[PDB]
RNA sequence: UUACUAAGUCUCAUGUACUACAU
RNA sequence: GUGUAGUAUCUGUUCUUUUCAGUGUAACAACUGAAAUGACCUCGAGGCUC
């Protein structure tokens, strides 16, 4: 699916969940240049491209990449995304997948900062958490 | 001796994990390796392994599922040729 | 002896590779060389970098006598460490300042250079000078003239350019269609220092995850 | 081990036990033999066990250890906490 | 620069539904 | 596509050729030698524009325009039948070849005089391999001004192989 | 207007660092 | 400010049996084996040469 006009939303047969951007030089180009002129005609690509396309003609034949925006794993296979512009009146919208195997999740944008700094210090601490009693327990059989 | 030892870890570590290409391996013995892995995947992930249900269209799962485990092996082919 | 006779031309090869321009010479020794050049030929895959087949362990080079030895980032040589200890043939400093260049001014900041998916590292190159590249492929625009080249060329505030001239029976680049000059296509009387003329773009989002607000982690 | 070459390991699927470190070696992991934020407790094979061997410290394999030896974050992420019995079976 | 850098919040709903294993045993009282 | 460019003071740059030619058109790729027997500049540069519609254009509005350190900048743009003949007559001048040939066979280049052992002998260069074919076959083992020559084909061994007539015939057409 | 690549092996000398080992 | 053993690295120097076949090599390199002697022609090259 698409969120946006250069960001693409995609899952794998395997069950990774991700999101594509197109890199800001190719939003730069489109931007500025009409379609008609990418195929045949005059679109002047910086140095670094062209020495891609006789270098690498393999991978870079499409003369841009992705840059990996976001990348997840849901362990079922996504069947359905669907971009909603609003959940239940709620204003940061949303994109819902429902999967084969039977899920359904979302992946919401979060607006500032702190909203995911917070939510990456409390994903931090429950990541290692049973660690952090198997050290306590630890210490404390030190201790006894 | 350090290389010496990378040796022994390359037999051991064969052994245990199977298909390791270690300097010259034969087209056949990799991509049975390849072949093995990835159907070893697409049977061990029930989520892929629903998948492969569906799109195949069995009439049930497990057919799916032992089917690619017979699949590991080369001889099925031939097997299912003499059905 | 017969395999080594054995083996198809490398011309035989390219029929079978949908890029045959990646195959080489060597390729024809490729124990599996069918499979060699649908593999190295696929889509996404990064070819081995070339300095094998050279004995020279990857750095000989005469270019690595005159690469210099380090430049701090310009955010880090803000804080002024550079000052206070002489690196080259105590400096008490304040840990919100430190703190700050590393999460309040450098956040956003990301090194200029990096490099790409398929980007390797052969000995010659040297990645500084394609940065001033790729930095002077961004600032220098035609129409405008530093004054330094200006000197060298002799021209005066004020004059054109010699070109405008050839320009003017010649006709406008062909590569800038939209271009203007002084006394051309373009007001003589906007003529201004450096700049005797500017391209006039004839064409005249939030991106799903605008945040809206930036606030960095605070060390106190 | 890391450092030393010769040093040969075991790579045996590990048992419930847990391996034991002397004073002398404490605080590395048995693999990387790094210092910092040890994770799991290392378990060896029985056969690494059974008598007096049991004791030994499975890095230097000499001294008799009290401790228990744990795999750093960095070999708990690598995996090679899992690979298999780290002992050192030649004495190097 | 503003960085893009879309950060998603994975949330599950309604959690996998196809029971791939069981037991019969009688676990609390 | 490329552009040579000569005239060039080695005080010039790399960054000021690039704001200079950059005026003009766009540009693709510059490749400014830097000497390694004097560790500087030897004068003169290449520039790679992005076609040669551009290439051309910076050809004619660039030559002979800019002034750099007071030097001017100068820019410009960046296989046939042979047959040996031996025993020829000292009388035999190289217009008189030319004459000789014209009848058979439109020559490329003019012939070659040179003696081996006092014997005069001539390369004679062809635009086809048929019209040499054809004044194979009529002056070989001639007599001209009463003295018998020997026509066939230089050597490389010689010429006149198959893949010569294959190949020859395209350059040809 | 010059469209960008050279040393290798051997031999017998010079240049400079270094490693165990002893007063 | 010394001696014993030993190492590495420059630089200088120089091109080892003309060939064949095998190993070897990505191809080289390197290694392993043998050995033509005589005559002639044109400009070190060349020979359906004997």
């Amino acid at each position: 699916k698409f969120l946006d006009e250069a960001t693409v939303i995609g899952a794998d047969r395997y069950g990774n969940a991700w999101t594509l951007r197109s890199p800001p030089e190719c939003e730069k180009i489109m931007s500025n240049h009409d379609p008609s002129e990418l195929s045949n005609g005059a679109i002047k690509y910086p140095l670094d491209v062209i020495t891609l396309q006789q270098k690498l003609p393999n991978t870079y034949d499409c003369k841009f990449k992705f840059q990996l925006l976001n990348h997840f794993f849901v362990n079922d296979i996504i069947t359905d995304f669907h971009i909603l512009d609003s959940l239940s009146n709620s204003d940061r919208p949303g994109c819902i997948y429902m999967g084969l195997q039977g899920t359904v999740g979302c992946f919401i944008p979060l607006l500032s900062k702190g909203n995911v700094f917070m939510m990456g210090n409390i994903e931090n601490i429950m990541a290692e958490a049973d660690d952090t009693f198997y050290l306590d327990y630890e210490s404390r059989k030190k201790n006894n | 001796a350090e290389k010496q030892r990378q040796l022994k870890l390359q037999k051991i570590y064969k052994q245990k994990y199977i298909g390791l290409g270690d300097e010259s391996t034969t087209r056949e013995q990799w991509q049975r390796n390849v072949r093995n892995d990835t159907l070893n995947t697409l049977q061990g992930h029930s989520a892929s392994l629903e998948y492969v249900s569906l799109s195949r269209g069995d009439l049930s799962i497990r057919d799916t599922r032992i089917h690619l485990l017979k699949s590991m092996s080369p001889g099925y082919k031939a097997y299912l040729r003499e059905e | 002896k017969r395999r080594k006779t054995e083996k198809p031309s490398l011309s035989q090869l390219k029929s079978q590779v949908p890029y045959p321009q990646i195959i080489e010479w060597y390729d024809c020794d490729a124990r599996y060389p069918g499979l060699l050049a649908s593999i190295k030929c696929t889509k996404n895959v990064i070819p081995v970098p070339s300095h094998w087949q050279s004995k020279k362990e990857y750095l000989s080079g005469r270019s690595l006598l005159g690469k210099r030895p380090f430049e701090l980032p310009d955010i880090i040589k803000k804080t002024n460490i550079e000052q206070m200890r002489s690196t080259l043939p105590a400096l008490d400093l304040d840990y919100k300042k430190l703190h700050d260049v590393f999460f309040k001014i450098g956040a956003n900041w990301k090194p200029d250079h990096l490099l790409c998916f398929g980007d390797v590292y052969y000995e010659n190159r040297n990645l500084f000078e394609e940065t001033n590249w790729k930095r002077m492929v961004d600032h220098k625009r035609p129409g405008r003239i530093s004054q330094e080249l200006r000197a060298i060329m002799n021209l005066p505030e004020g004059q054109l350019p010699p070109w405008c001239m050839k320009m003017k029976d010649i006709g406008l680049p062909t590569g800038y269609p939209d271009l203007k000059i002084a006394g051309l296509n373009w007001d003589i009387t906007n003529l201004k220092g450096d700049v005797y003329g500017k391209i006039i773009p004839n064409h005249h989002r939030n991106y799903f995850g605008a945040l809206i607000s930036f606030e960095t982690p605070e060390f106190e | 081990s890391r450092h030393q070459f010769d040093l040969i390991m075991c790579l045996k699927q590990p048992g419930v036990q847990t391996g034991l470190l002397c004073e002398k070696c404490d605080g590395k992991c048995p693999i990387c033999d790094s210092y910092v934020r040890p994770k799991r407790k290392v378990r060896v094979c029985e056969n690494c066990s059974f008598g007096k061997q049991a004791k030994n410290c499975i890095i230097c394999n000499l001294n008799v250890g009290v401790n228990d030896a744990f795999y750093c974050w960095e070999c708990c992420r690598l995996g090679k906490d899992k690979d298999g019995c780290p002992r050192i079976l030649n004495l190097g | 620069a503003k960085d893009d850098e879309l950060y998603l919040y994975h949330l599950t709903l309604k959690k996998q539904t196809n029971f791939v294993h069981s037991c019969i045993g009688h676990f609390v009282d | 596509n490329t552009v040579y460019v000569g005239n060039i003071d080695p005080r010039i740059t790399k960054e000021q050729l690039y704001e200079l030619f950059i005026q003009i058109n766009p540009v693709l790729r510059i490749k400014y030698p830097k000497d390694k027997v004097l560790q500087a500049y030897q004068g003169y540069a290449f520039i790679e524009f992005y076609n040669q519609g551009d290439a051309q254009y910076a050809i004619k509005i660039m030559n002979n325009t800019v002034r750099l350190y007071d030097r001017l900048i100068k820019v410009r743009q960046v296989p046939i039948a042979k047959l040996f003949i031996k025993n020829l007559a000292d009388s035999i001048d190289s217009d008189q070849l030319v004459k000789i040939f014209n009848k058979f066979g439109k020559l490329i280049r003019e012939p070659e005089i040179f003696y081996l052992s006092k014997l005069k002998c001539a390369y004679v260069y062809f635009e086809d391999f048929e019209k040499a074919d054809l004044a194979i076959k009529s002056l070989n083992n001639q007599l001209v001004a009463n003295n018998r020559i020997t026509v066939d084909y230089a050597f490389k061994n010689g010429k006149g192989n198959a893949k010569y007539g294959d190949d020859v015939d395209r350059l040809l057409n």
